[PDB]
RNA sequence: UACCUGGUUGAUCCUGCCAGUAAUAUAUGCUUGUCUCAAAGAUUAAGCCAUGCAAGUCUAAGUGCACACGAGUGAAACUGCGAAUGGCUCAUUAAAUCAGUUAUGGUUCCUUUGAUCACUUGGAUAACUGUGGCAAUUCCAGAGCUAAUACAUGCGCCGCGUGCAUUUAUCAGUGGUGACUCUAGAUAACGCCGAUCGCGCGCGCGGCGACGGUUCAUUCGAAUGUCUGCCCUAUCAACUUUCGAUGGUAGGUCCGUCGCCUACCAUGGUGACCACGGGUGACGGGGAAUCAGGGUUCGAUUCCGGAGAGGGAGCCUGAGAAACGGCUACCACAUCCAAGGAAGGCAGCAGGCGCGCAAAUUACCCAUUUCCGACACGGAGAGGUAGUGACGAAAAAUAACAAUUUGGAAUGAGUGCAUCCCAAACCCAUGGGCGAGGACCCAUUGGAGGGCAAGUCUGGUGCCAGCAGCCGCGGUAAUUCCAGCUCCAAUAGCGUAUGCUAACGUUGCUGCAGUUAAAAAGCUCGUAGUU
RNA sequence: UUUACUUUGAAAAAAUUAGAGUGUUCAAGGCAGGGCCCCCCAUUGAAUACCCCAGCUAGGAAUAAUGGAAUAGGACCCC
RNA sequence: CCGGAGCGAAAGCGUUUGCCAAGAACGUUUUCAUUAAUCAAGAACGAAAGUCGGAGGUUCGAAGACGAUCAGAUACCGUCG
RNA sequence: UACCGAUUGAGCGGCUCAGUGAGGUCCUCGGAUCGGCGCCGAGAAGACGAUCGAACUCGGUCGUUUAGAGGAAGUAAAAGUCGUAACAAGGUUUCCGUAGGUGAACCUGCGGAAGGAUCAUUA
RNA sequence: GCAGCCAGCUUAGAACUGUCGCGGACCAGGGGAAUCCGACUGUU
RNA sequence: CAGUACGAGAGGAACCGCGGGUUCAGACAUUUGGUUCGUGCGCUUGGCUGAGGAGCCACUGGCGCGAAGCCACCAUCUGC
């Protein structure tokens, strides 16, 4: 009898074929295109998409006049259009099945800061967040795997304490200054 | 100790069942009554819930009632004559429920003469010698003699019942549970129930 | 299994308390009292979680040890009092008069001052037991014993009794058309009007309750808690009597109000 | 993602299994810089245990002359209550536990809530003072005082009355029930009615509380039954009773029903729709893993219920225990003796031995969570926290921006102070400060013939040593082995062993097969079953 | 004549799972919080589904059984 | 004659005549009126060899003897049984 | 690697027949004793009987685990000896059932089967 | 449909009872596991 | 004696003294045990005297206990 949780779920799924020549390049292409650490992150976003596809799939099997499909279906749609992976015009569960892995990779924080020009390259965009620079509505984020929403997309900027923003410089800037 | 549980018996199919747990206290049992005939020996038993239970080991008096009439007088239990369960409850003189006994008839006649004013258990030929019995055959007031007339018209008891009044031993039956209640209450046989046990006593004593 | 149990795990507690699973292992086991353990709310929760006036379990003790709370006007000291249904919790030190009443769902709400109504309550009679020499008895809701009942009251009606004298003032007969607040799960807090009563010899009887917007359903006879004669209640109701806004309807109100604030 | 690939042959199409593949969970191998969570002596041994702890408890309110401190908190002490919960483990248990269902009209209760309900007489006694026994224990003995909330004390019948609890018998019909032999009424009869306490006024009084009893309540709950549902086994087919097996009568017994038991009678009850018997690496369930669907497997394991405390058995006390952190024996085991005796149960929390492939600290504290008692105060190894921890899970370094190698620029990990945090400490997290260019502050683990992504590379080892899950590689130019470089799914994880799931339509209900690849009884009759 | 079958509701522990709601910096999770100097998710939450089988509750009468009259102790009304 | 013809549940069944009681198919405006199909448990039958008890033992012929062949035949071949 | 195996097996373990039976409860009694004060009261040790029943000494039965001289197989090795049984007409067509016999595969009889080397052989 | 009468001798069950003793004398198989030989009964 | 002499150790004596025992010898019956036809007492089977009572019979009816005697390293005493 301990006051704990013991509730934890996995975020990735290892593929069936370990050395599928066609699959190895399709995941490696997503590595450099979005600047990912290893294949685990590819399988992670692939697993989140697989859950959303299966969640939308079981709803499409029910009748349209079912209140469970109407409520649970709209709630899934509102969350997809909230984060920006799906557009408000294509707000239907049929468009969920057409979502690809790159649709959720674009909503990644390290990619949004690259589309906004705050970073030089996609790999530097990871280090830009890894060094505690990017903030979202005065809330600084350190991990690059953050997902922004549409009501928070136009608030991605530098922190009030980062050298790239407005504040004190880094420790290397102050080190070379005192020695010169 | 003694237990009345069911997990020690065989199933309805005949297969032996293994005990799920050891003997529990809430299913305990205690020895049988075996209430003999003796003066005022009763033990108290603490039971489930802190209550009290009265264990009657030997009792000599019994609060029996009369069936035909409305009379409940405590009388001295003499002996047991027959028991439908087994003849062992009468060879050992054990007072239990639904056993026919031969109880005294002095309290029954004492109230019958004071209410009906009619000799019933008197010997055929002998008269009332003591003066206390002549007061039941005197002349009373107008408001007192009028009520005894309407009571004398309905007094012809069955001939099979008036015979026991001659010997002073009425065939009664313990209608209570002595070991549990602590009191050997009951009633007196009459009608068809009196003829049934008399036939069993006649066969057993024949 | 050797006798009575004196502990209550937090995950084993009734869901109507909404306790934090990451703070402790045990739930506040409500002290023995007038109400069932499954249909009550420990006095600590109502003072620490609902009202938030207590921060820990020792500070709520200081509430009862200073004689400020008083259920039905009688100051209690057990921080785990049942405080079941219709139990008026008046606070004369703070002027607040709470009644633990259910919401559209099954939960204990913070229903505030009802001074002119809090002086009494409603009680569901259970049985009509005959005492000595022909004196009937009535067992009320919160274990309050009332004697000398009217010969017209049955085992299903409701009565109102003042907190001081504890005498039956008025009663509401049970028939098709009386306002009711269904209790017993999946309808706890749904306020409606009784419409039908099915009879089952040897088992439970079925009754049908129709809410304000026509949300008619069915339930057992032992689930009726009459609260008003006809369609008018006696005591103040919380925000939403028995409307029971659906998941889609509750969704509409939350988005339309947050955008304005 | 509703997936397959190698291997029988000179070659081919098949049957078919082996092997390959991916999760899962135990162990183990090598490796391991950060953070947040988190399993953790279940598996073989419910084997055995050194030491310590885990239930005691005092308010203004049952009893208050330790002068230790000075009326009053007082330590001891007697009375009341708890210790029957929690925790631990899964040995036992196969209609049993358990789950749904529900019956008690077939049953009782501590605490709580609400009811209701003979001017205080009696004598000891503890602590203590004092005298002692035994080697020794939570051993006690003798005497002398001193307390109880311990213990004891408006009618029937016929002159003239007036509370009851229970047990039988009889009569009549207030509130009920689907249905009372119900609750009520009446007749004849047969241990409950307060000898108690606190902070506190007026002038024979009242208004505020506690404790406690009596039958009815309520509630926390227990206990016993109805209906339905358990894996494997027919090399278990009949089974149950000269000691109840099935039913009948009466009684005993228990809170109560009952073959629960006794006695008289009947020859019954169950069974191929699988009883009975046996096995289980069987506690049941909620659930877990894997799954297109259908399923397969797992559930000792924090919740619920049950079971047990070395094996049994039998009890005390209490409302509730057949209690073992309570007793009485026997059995097994074992400790101190002065050898007369005495005292033992860690499948409680740490720890030790043993067992093993297999599993942490004799750590800190009642603050949270709550629970127990005389209770705001006191107690809790229940619990909380920390250490150990690559069970497992979520985040996430080993560069980046530049140059054609050098410039700064950005940041912790680490390393040192405050604050926050915490019951205190601790991991963080934060504020500045101290902090990387072979940014040496450096990543390994299986591999590189095919299956199956990656070298006829380099050298020697020459059917030897070895490699290889399978097919297969070595008999002096080995793409396999013995090494480098390089390369590859990788990745702070990665191999290995075993269980199990998918693969497997190779258990086929969905959904397989039986002419020749494993296979329709030689043939027909025939009940149950199935249709 | 009554069953099997389908649909509805209460019941069919919590946790877990599915799953609405909430930017624990994200996530695993948790059941808790963005903003205006004592109001403001209209006295800030808040839901639901599933819970097989059996029993229970309210319809339908297809399928498959069963069954009411043949020595008519036949169904109805009489009288 | 005797056949890729019949019959029987199969194993199996062919000289004449006689006896005995069955059977499919067909015929039918007969009759009975769902009395069915398949079938764990159970049973009839079941070539041949073999086994026990009698008769008869022609031929064949396990075994066995012997004759031939072969490096060797404990066999095929031959006589006999 | 299992099986058979005298041993009149056996370390090993469960329900039970019949004995014996601690301990407790209960009952029938007993009356050491101290409170009255020479009778009513309380009352321990202890005992008869009943009942529950651990455990022990012998047996029956079931489950389960193991020793065994010796005997007889299977499989994996090297395929060493012998012969050629089978695969082409395998040189006697193969094979089934059954029986007997034989160093060995095998031979033979009887009845089969084609999985035969014949789907066929003439009025 | 039985009432009356007559007639024995066994069997079962129960209480009580004595020193747990009772087929009280008498009468009246020790048993089990194996080997050898002869089958057995019979005969010498 | 003595853990001593002796021995590097490991080991390890002897005389006097004390207390017992083996075998044997000679006794003996207080005790324990055996025997009992003192046929002593009790009980008891079958039978017999009509029964009770009291007895007898069954080559000592049987059983329990058993005196006196005799007797046992199976009890005890003594042995220079
Ligand atoms: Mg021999
Ligand atoms: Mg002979
Ligand atoms: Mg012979
Ligand atoms: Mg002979
Ligand atoms: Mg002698
Ligand atoms: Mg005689
Ligand atoms: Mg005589
Ligand atoms: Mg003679
Ligand atoms: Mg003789
Ligand atoms: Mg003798």
């Amino acid at each position: 009898p301990v006051a704990k949780t013991w509730v934890c779920s996995k975020t990735y799924v290892t593929p069936r074929r370990p050395f599928e020549k066609s699959r190895l390049d399709q995941e490696l292409r997503l590595i450099g295109e979005y600047g990912l650490r290893n294949k685990r992150e590819v399988w992670r976003v692939k697993f989140t998409l697989a859950k959303i596809r299966k969640a939308a799939r079981e709803l499409l099997t029910l009748d349209e006049k079912d209140p469970k499909r109407l409520f649970e279906g709209n709630a899934l749609l509102r969350r997809l259009v909230r984060i920006g992976v799906l557009d408000e015009g294509k707000m239907k569960l049929d468009y969920i099945l057409g979502l690809k892995v790159e649709d959720f990779l674009e909503r990644r924080l390290q990619t949004q800061v690259f589309k906004l020009g705050l970073a030089k390259s996609i790999h530097h965009a990871r280090v830009l967040i890894r060094q505690r620079h990017i903030r979202v509505r005065k809330q600084v984020v350190n991990i690059p795997s953050f997902v922004v929403r549409l009501d928070s997309q136009k608030h991605i900027d530098f922190s009030l304490r980062s050298p790239y923003g407005g504040g004190r410089p880094g420790r290397v800037k102050r080190k070379n200054a005192k020695k010169a | 100790g003694i237990s009345r549980d069911n997990w020690h018996k065989r199933r309805r199919t005949g297969g032996k069942r293994k005990p799920v747990h050891k003997k529990r206290k809430y299913e305990l049992g205690r020895p049988a009554a075996n209430t003999k005939i003796g003066p005022r020996r009763i033990h108290t038993i603490r039971v489930r819930g802190g209550n009290k239970k009265y264990r009657a080991l030997r009792l000599d008096v019994g609060n029996f009632s009369w069936g035909s009439e409305c009379c409940t007088r405590k009388t001295r239990i003499i002996d047991v004559v027959y028991n439908a369960s087994n003849n062992e409850l009468v060879r050992t003189k054990t007072l239990v429920k639904n056993c026919v006994v031969l109880v005294d008839s002095t309290p029954y006649r004492q109230w019958y003469e004071s209410h009906y004013a009619l000799p019933l258990g008197r010997k055929k030929g002998a008269k009332l010698t003591p003066e206390e019995e002549e007061i039941l055959n005197k002349k009373r007031s107008k408001k007192v003699q009028k009520k005894f007339t309407l009571r004398r018209k309905t007094a012809k008891i069955s001939p099979l019942l008036e015979e026991q009044f001659l010997q002073g031993k009425l065939l009664a039956c313990i209608s209570s549970r002595p070991g549990q209640c602590g009191r050997a209450d009951g009633y007196v046989l009459e009608g068809k129930e009196l003829e049934f046990y008399l036939r069993k006593i006649k066969a057993k004593k024949g | 299994a050797r006798g009575p149990k004196k502990h209550l795990k937090r995950v084993a507690a009734p869901k109507h308390w909404m306790l934090d699973k990451l703070t402790g292992v045990f739930a506040p086991r409500p002290s023995t009292g007038p109400h069932k353990l499954r249909e009550c709310l420990p006095l600590i929760i109502f003072l620490r979680n609902r009202l938030k006036y207590a921060l820990t379990g020792d500070e709520v003790k200081k509430i009862c040890m200073q004689r400020f709370i008083k259920i039905d006007g009688k100051v209690r000291t057990d921080i785990t009092y049942p405080t079941g249904f219709m139990d008026v919790v008046s606070i004369e030190k703070t002027g607040e008069n709470f009644r633990l009443i259910y919401d559209v769902k099954g939960r204990f709400t913070v229903h505030r001052i009802t001074n002119e109504e809090a002086k009494y309550k409603l009680c569901k009679v259970r049985k009509i037991l005959i005492g000595t020499k022909g004196i009937p008895h009535l067992v009320t809701h919160d274990a309050r014993t009332i004697r000398y009942p009217d010969p017209l009251i049955k085992v299903n009606d409701t009565i109102r009794i003042d907190l001081d004298t504890g005498k039956i003032t008025d009663f509401i007969k049970f028939e098709t058309g009386n306002m009711c607040m269904v209790t017993g799960g999946a309808n706890l807090g749904r306020i409606g009007v009784i419409t039908n009563r099915e009879k089952h010899p040897g088992s439970f009887d079925v009754v049908h309750v129709k809410d304000s917007i026509g949300n008619s359903f069915a339930t057992r006879l032992s689930n009726i808690f009459v609260i008003g004669k006809g369609n008018k209640p006696w005591v103040s109701l919380p925000r939403g009597k028995g409307v029971r806004l659906t998941i889609a309807e509750e969704r509409d109100k939350r988005l339309a109000a947050k955008q304005s604030s």
